[PDB]
DNA sequence: TATGTGACACGTGCCTGGAGACTAGGGAGTAATCCCCTTGGCGGTTAAAACGCGGGGGACAGCGCGTACGTGCGTTTAAGCGGTGCTAGAGCTGTCTACGACCAATTGAGCGGCCTCGGCACCGGG
DNA sequence: CCCGGTGCCGAGGCCGCTCAATTGGTCGTAGACAGCTCTAGCACCGCTTAAACGCACGTACGCGCTGTCCCCCGCGTTTTAACCGCCAAGGGGATTACTCCCTAGTCTCCAGGCACGTGTCACATA
C-alpha cells in the first residue's frame, strides 16, 4: 500500500477517496494525500504526546477526556488551533 | 469509518504502556475529522481563488501554512515534505 | 470559599439542572417554531454549550472586576465584558 | 417561569468554577438574561438547520452546526 | 571696433562689457524673432553662456516701448548668479531674488510688486518649485509678457507638474536656454518643442512617424524643420581664445575587497560594490566607528587612482574639482579631505543658498588655499561659474551623459586662461563598463540627432604624461586610459 | 459589475439623490460580498444535506442563516414573491 | 427577458451565470437565480436608502464612501451582518 | 481644547500615521519572513488603513475599561484588560 | 568635527509611529487623557498586528509564485483575521 | 479486602476498497515578449515632531462606617431513577416523471469610448 | 453668511460593437412521493432524598472625599524627516502556443477491519 511506501501510519487510499468521494474539487492529485496523510499524523501524535503526559503526572495509565482539556490549554500552538474547543468532559 | 486503529498505533508508538478510553479515542477522532475537514475546505478555496480545477500539493501546503499558527505549521510542511519525498523517490 | 473553587473546577459534572434547562430550551423553542421535539443529546450538547459560554463569562467579569479593584461583582462589569467581547445585542 | 428555572444557587457555583470570589444581587438576573440571549440565538440557528432538511424534530448535529458556526466546536457529541 | 558700434546702437541700456561676435549673432537673432514674434530656443554650450546676451535682449527692450513685467526661472544655485550678473552688466535696471519663505515671499511681493502695471518693476527670478508652488496663488494675477526658462532640461517630459502650472500661467511669449539641445531620445525633444511652439508640434505620433541612405534623408528633413527655430553656436566654431578640452577615461583595476564582494555577491549593489564600498559594507553591518583613510584607500575603491591623481594635481598647482552623484561618496571625499588636511568646501543640497555662494566666491578668489572642491551632479552641476579650477575629475559616471557633458565643461567656462584636463574615473570588468557603454551610444545618438585597453592599467608615466598639458595650448589609446573624441 | 443596477435600484428609492464613483464601486464589492457569502453557505449546505442540485430551498435556507433576525423576515417575503412571479 | 418577467431589475440571468462558473454545485435550479436576485435587489436598496437618508442630514446630493460608514453603524440589523468590514475614506 | 480635537479627527477622514514610516516598518517586519519582497502602493494602504482601524477600536475599548476603572487617563493595564478579553493574546 | 564618526544613523523603524500620531488616533477613539507607557503598548500591539497579517499577505502571495504583495493578497488575509476592506 | 465489570487484546468469515495494468485527452509546466510598476536617491519647504517649563487637573494612599454578602440549621419543593404504553416520526427502497445542460442562431445590453454640462467647489474678506 | 463669477470633475447622454441571454427541442439522471420498517420521545403516577429557600447575623467590603504630589497638557523654538518632483533602469506581472504526462474510470484481485461473543484483569468501588 501507499501507506507502508510512505512510511505513515495513516491510510493514504482512506483519505484518498474522502477528498473525492467529498467533491472538493474536480480533480485531486496523487501528491495529496501522502502530504495530507502526514500532517494529520503530527498532530495527532502531538496532541496524543501532550495528553498523555498530562496522565503522567494524575499519576492515570488511560487518557480520560480530562486529560486532552488541560493538554490543549497548555500548550499556546495547540489553543490557538481549536480556539474555543470546549470538550464534551 | 473512523481512524481508531491508527490512533491506538500512533499512541502505542508514542506511548507503550498508556491506554486510551473509548470516549478519548471518539473525541480524538472527531478532532482529526475536524482537522481534516478544515484543511480540504481551506485547499479547496484557495483552487477555487487561483481558478485550478486540481488540488496540488502546494495547495495543501499554503493550507497548512494558514490555518496551523506558530511552529506547528513549520513542522507538519516539514513532515509532509519528508512524506512526499519518500512517496516519489 | 476558596474550599468550594477548588471542588467544582475539579469536578467536571453539570452543574445546571437538567429539567429545568430543558424546559426553558422548550419554551424558547417555542416561539420560533411550533410543535418541534427534542433529543436527549441535542439538549446535553445545549446545556454543555451554555455553562461553557457561562464559565467564560464569569472568568472574564472576574478579571474585569478585579482590574477595577473590586473582589465583588457587579452587573456593569458584565455589562463592560459583553460591550468588549461584541457579544452585545 | 422557565427562565427562573436557573436557581441563585446554580450560578453561583457556575461562578465558583469561573473564579468569582463574591457574587451580587444583580448578577443572577444579568446572567438569566444572557443564557437567555444565547440560548435565543443557538435554538434559532438549529430550527434553522431542522427546517432546512424538512424535520419535525431537532437533532444534535444540528446544534453542533450551529454552534460552529457561532464559533464554538463541541466535541463528542 | 565694430563690436562696440554695434553694442550700443542694439542696447543703450546696457553699460559695461562689450558684446562680441557670437553675442552680437545672438542678439539679432532675438530681436528678430521678437519682431516676427516666433518663439526660440538658445541651445548655446556650457562655455560662451547666453546668460549675457538673453539680458542683454532684456534691456534692449527695456529701453524702448513697453515695460511690462519679466519672469526668470532657473535653478537654486543660478539665480544669485543671475541676479550678480544682471547687476553687474547692466545698470539702472531693477532686480529682485523671489525665494524665500511664505511670508518673506508676501512681503516681497507686498513692498518690491507692485499690484498695478509700473514703469519700474524689477525682474523677478525664481527658481522651479517656487514658482510651481505659486503660479496660481499670486503669479496667476501679474501678467507677464516675457519668460525666460533657463536649463530646459527640467521640462523635458511630457508629464512635468511645472508643465501644466506654466500653461496655468499666461504667457506672450517664452524663450528656453538649454547647453544641451536635446536628450537620447526624441519624445522630450517634441515636449520642448511643443512647449516653445504650441501650434508648430500638436502630436507625438506625426513626430515620431516623422523622424544608410535611407537614415541620412529622415535626419536631413528634420533638421531644416527646426533648423529657424534652434540656434547653435560651438565653443571651438566662434571662441578660439580658450584652450583645447582633453576627456581622458582612467581606468583602474577591481581591488581584492572588491573582488571579494563581488564574489560573495542588484545594479545598485553592484555599483555601491564598484565605488566606494567601504562606508557602505559599514552602514550594512551597523558599526559606528569608520576606518582610516589609509586603509580605505588601500583596502576598497578606486581611491588609490584617486590619490594618484590627487597627488599629480598637487605637483602640477592647479585646482581640482570633483563631482560625485551620491552624498555618501561627497562626505567619505570631505572626510578624506578632512583627514589629509587640505581645505575642502562641498556644494551639496543640503548646504543653504547664501552658504553656496559664499562658497563660490571665495573658491573664485585667488588668495583661498582650497584647491579640492566638491560638487553634486544634481545641484552645484550645473549653472555655477569656476573659472579658477582647471582640471575636472568624475569619480562616478550617470547615466545621461548631457549631466555629465555639463559638469565637466561647469569649470571650462571663458576666460580661463589654464588649460582644462578632464578625467574619468571607471573600473573595468564590471557594470561601469556597461553604463558607459550605454552613455556612449546615448551621445552618439545625440550627435547623430580597446578591450585590452580598459584592462589594462594607468602608471607612473602615464599618468605624469596625462597630467602634461603641453599638448593642449598622446595616443588616442594607452595602457589604462583612453581619450574619447567628439 | 452590477453599477447600472445599483443606479437604477437608487433612482427608483431616491430620483434626486445621486451617487458618487467610489461609493457606486463600495456597492458594488458589497453586493459581490453578499453573493459570495449565499453562494458558499448553499453549497455548504447542500455537501451537508448531500444534495448535488441547489434550489430555492436551500438559499432561503441560507439567507435565514447569514442575515439577521430582522433583516432575514424581509428579504425571504421578497424572493418568495418573486419566485411564484416568475413560475 | 426571464429577468423582467419576474420584475427584477437585477440580472437574473448573469447571477445564473455566476453560479454555474463558480461551480458551487453539480447542477443549479432554476428557481435559485430569481431567488437570489430578489435578496440581493433589497439588501442594495435597504443600504441605499439609510445612506441617502445620511447624505440627506448633511446637505449633500451626491453620496460619498463616509456616508455609507455612518448608514451601517447606525442600523443593529445592518452592523451586525456588516460590523468586521471598513469602508475606505 | 481636548474635547474641540475629538469632534475634528472623528468628523473628517484622513490617513493619520504617515505613509513613509508605516511603509518601512512593513518592510522591516516583511524581511523575517521572507527576502527580497516587494510591496504594491494599494497593498501598503490597505494595510495601513486595517491598522488605524484596528487601533481606533482599541482604542474605544481602551477608553471604556478606563471609564469603567472610574480613570479618565488610559493605562497599560487597560489596553492588557482590552487585550486579555477580545482573545487576542499572543 | 572633520572625523563625523558614526552615521548619525535613523531611529528603528517600531519608532517610526511618532507620539503625536498615537495621541491622534487614541483622540480618534475618544481618549481624553494618555499615559506613557501607552505609546509603547500601541507600538507593541501594532508590530503585533502586522506581523500576523504580513505573514499571512507572504504565504497567500507564495501560493501564487509571485513575487510582489498586490492588494488582494492584503485583503484576503485581513478577511481571513475577520476584517474585511471595501473599496480595495 | 475483593470482586466483578466493563474495558482491552484476539481469531475468525468476511467484505467492500487498494492496488496491479492499458488508456487517452485535457490540465499543467515551460520557452518568449511586452511594457505597468517598483526600487533608490538627490533638491527644497514646510508643515510636523521634539526638547524644556509651570502648574493645575488628577491618580493614589488612608479611615469610619453602614449597605449588603458569606455561613449555618430546620424545612419544603422539585430533580430524578424506575416503569408502562402509545405512536408520531426517523429512515431505507423501487419508482417514474418533471426538471437541469449542450448545443446552432439569435438579437438586442452594456461595457469600451467621446462630448457638454452643471452641483460644488475657493476666493478672502466683511 | 453670502458674495459675485470660477474652476473642476465626475455625472448625463449618446454612439457603436458584440459577446451574453433566450427560445425550440432530447435526454437520462436527480427528486416527491405511497408504504413499513422498528425505534425513540412524548406524559405521568409512586417514593424519596439530595437540593433549594428565607430568616439571623455580623463582619469584609463599596463608596466620597480629604491631601498630596507628580505626571500629563499647551504654548514659543526649532530642527529633522515626509513629500511631491523627477531620471533612469529592469525584475517581474500578464498573456499565448505547445506539447507532455497524469489524473478520472473500467476488468480485475486478494487482504483490512468492521459487527459480534469471548478470557481476562486495574481500578474502584466497597
Ligand atoms: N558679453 C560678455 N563679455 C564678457 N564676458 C562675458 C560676456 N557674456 C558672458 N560672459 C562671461 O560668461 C560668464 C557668464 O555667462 P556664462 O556662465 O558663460 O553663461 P552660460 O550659463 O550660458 O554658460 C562669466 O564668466 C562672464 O564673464
Ligand atoms: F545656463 Be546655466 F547658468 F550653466
Amino acid at each position: 500500500s501507499r501507506s507502508s511506501k510512505a512510511g505513515l501510519q495513516f491510510p493514504v487510499g482512506r483519505i484518498a477517496r474522502f477528498l473525492k468521494a467529498g467533491k472538493y474539487a474536480e480533480r485531486v492529485g496523487a501528491g495529496a494525500p501522502v502530504y495530507l496523510a502526514a500532517v494529520l499524523e503530527y498532530l495527532a501524535a502531538e496532541v496524543l504526546e501532550l495528553a498523555g503526559n498530562a496522565a503522567r503526572d494524575n499519576k492515570k495509565t488511560r487518557i480520560v477526556p480530562r486529560h486532552i482539556q488541560l493538554a490543549v490549554r497548555n500548550d499556546e500552538e495547540l489553543s490557538k488551533l481549536l480556539g474555543d474547543v470546549t470538550i464534551a468532559n | 469509518e473512523t481512524y481508531k486503529i491508527y490512533i491506538f498505533k500512533v499512541l502505542k508508538q508514542v506511548h507503550p504502556d498508556i491506554g486510551i478510553s473509548s470516549k478519548a479515542m471518539g473525541i480524538m477522532n472527531s478532532f482529526i475529522n475536524d482537522i481534516f475537514e478544515k484543511l480540504a475546505g481551506e485547499s479547496s478555496k484557495l483552487a477555487r481563488y487561483n481558478k485550478k480545477p486540481t488540488i496540488t500539493s502546494r495547495e495543501i501546503q499554503t493550507a497548512v501554512r494558514l490555518v496551523l499558527p506558530g511552529e506547528l505549521a513549520k513542522h507538519a510542511v516539514s513532515e509532509g515534505t519528508k512524506a512526499v519525498t519518500k512517496f516519489t523517490s | 470559599a476558596l474550599r468550594e473553587i477548588r471542588k467544582y473546577q475539579k469536578s467536571t459534572e453539570l452543574l445546571i439542572r437538567k429539567l429545568p434547562f430543558q424546559r426553558l430550551v422548550r419554551e424558547i423553542a417555542q416561539d420560533f417554531k411550533t410543535d418541534l421535539r427534542f433529543q436527549s443529546s441535542a439538549v446535553a450538547a445545549l446545556q454543555e454549550a451554555a455553562e461553557a459560554y457561562l464559565v467564560g463569562l464569569f472568568e472574564d467579569t472576574n478579571l474585569c472586576a478585579i482590574h477595577a479593584k473590586r473582589v465583588t461583582i457587579m452587573p456593569k462589569d458584565i455589562q463592560l465584558a459583553r460591550r468588549i467581547r461584541g457579544e452585545r445585542a | 417561569d422557565n427562565i427562573q428555572g436557573i436557581t441563585k444557587p446554580a450560578i453561583r457555583r457556575l461562578a465558583r468554577r469561573g473564579g468569582v470570589k463574591r457574587i451580587s444581587g444583580l448578577i443572577y438576573e444579568e446572567t438569566r438574561g444572557v443564557l437567555k440571549i444565547f440560548l435565543e440565538n443557538v435554538i434559532r440557528d438549529a430550527v434553522t438547520y431542522t427546517e432546512h432538511a424538512r424535520r419535525k424534530t431537532v437533532t444534535a448535529m444540528d446544534v453542533v452546526y450551529a454552534l460552529k458556526r457561532q464559533g464554538r466546536t463541541l466535541y463528542g457529541f | 571696433e565694430t563690436v562696440i558700434k554695434l553694442q550700443n546702437e542694439l542696447c543703450p541700456l546696457l553699460t559695461g562689457g562689450q558684446l562680441k561676435s557670437y553675442q552680437l549673432k545672438g542678439v539679432k537673432w532675438l530681436i528678430s524673432l521678437w519682431q516676427n514674434g516666433l518663439n526660440g530656443i538658445l541651445a548655446d554650450q556650457m562655455g560662451l553662456g547666453k546668460t549675457i546676451q538673453t539680458i542683454g535682449f532684456l534691456s534692449h527692450l527695456k529701453g524702448n516701448g513697453l515695460d511690462g513685467p519679466y519672469l526668470v526661472i532657473a535653478p537654486l544655485s543660478t539665480l544669485s548668479n543671475w541676479f550678480n550678473e544682471i547687476a553687474r552688466f547692466t545698470p539702472s535696471i531693477n532686480a529682485i531674488i523671489y525665494h524665500g519663505d511664505k511670508n518673506q515671499r508676501d512681503e516681497l511681493r507686498r513692498k518690491h510688486m507692485p499690484k498695478t502695471v509700473g514703469p519700474k518693476f524689477p525682474i523677478v527670478i525664481t527658481s522651479y518649485e517656487v514658482a510651481m508652488n505659486d503660479a496660481k496663488r499670486i503669479l496667476r494675477h501679474y501678467p507677464w509678457k516675457y519668460v525666460v526658462i533657463d536649463e530646459g532640461h527640467r521640462l523635458k517630459n511630457h508629464k512635468c507638474k511645472l508643465l501644466r502650472e506654466l500653461k496655468h500661467l499666461k504667457m506672450d511669449n517664452k524663450l528656453l536656454l538649454t547647453g544641451t539641445p536635446l536628450q537620447n531620445n526624441l519624445s522630450e525633444l517634441w515636449s520642448l518643442l511643443n512647449f516653445i511652439l504650441p501650434d508648430i508640434f500638436t502630436s507625438h505620433d506625426e513626430f515620431e512617424s516623422w523622424f544608410e541612405k535611407r537614415r541620412a534623408q529622415v535626419v536631413s528633413k528634420l533638421h531644416g524643420i527646426l533648423r529657424p527655430f534652434i540656434l547653435r553656436r560651438m565653443k571651438c566654431d566662434v571662441e578660439l581664445s580658450l584652450p583645447r578640452k582633453k576627456e581622458i577615461i582612467m581606468y583602474a583595476t577591481m581591488t581584492d575587497h572588491q573582488k571579494k564582494f563581488q564574489e560573495h555577491l542588484l545594479v545598485i549593489q553592484l555599483r555601491k560594490n564598484c565605488n566606494h564600498p567601504d562606508l557602505l559594507q559599514g552602514q550594512i553591518d551597523g558599526s559606528y566607528l569608520y576606518p582610516p583613510v589609509e586603509e580605505i584607500v588601500g583596502q576598497c575603491g578606486k581611491f588609490r587612482l584617486l590619490e594618484r591623481l590627487l597627488v599629480r594635481l598637487f605637483a602640477n598647482n592647479h585646482k581640482v574639482l570633483i563631482f560625485s552623484q551620491w552624498t555618501k561618496l561627497l562626505d567619505i571625499m570631505d572626510y578624506y579631505f578632512s583627514e589629509k588636511g587640505f581645505e575642502v568646501c562641498r556644494i551639496d543640497g543640503s548646504v543653504k543658498l547664501d552658504e553656496r555662494r559664499r562658497q563660490i566666491k571665495d573658491f573664485s578668489d585667488e588668495k583661498s588655499s582650497c584647491s579640492i572642491f566638491l560638487l553634486s551632479t544634481r545641484a552645484g552641476g550645473l549653472g555655477i561659474n569656476l573659472t579658477a579650477a582647471d582640471t575636472c575629475i568624475l569619480y562616478d559616471s550617470d547615466w545621461n551623459p548631457q549631466m555629465d557633458l555639463q559638469a565637466m565643461d561647469r569649470c571650462h567656462r571663458i576666460g580661463q586662461t589654464k588649460p582644462v584636463h578632464v578625467y574619468r574615473l571607471s573600473t573595468a570588468q564590471s557594470i561601469e563598463t556597461r553604463v558607459l557603454k550605454r552613455a556612449y551610444s546615448k551621445l552618439k545618438l545625440e550627435h547623430v540627432v580597446e578591450d585590452k585597453l580598459i584592462q589594462t592599467d594607468i602608471s607612473d608615466a602615464d599618468l605624469d604624461r596625462l597630467l602634461d598639458r603641453s599638448d593642449l595650448t598622446f595616443p588616442v589609446k594607452g595602457p589604462g586610459w583612453e581619450v574619447v573624441l567628439p
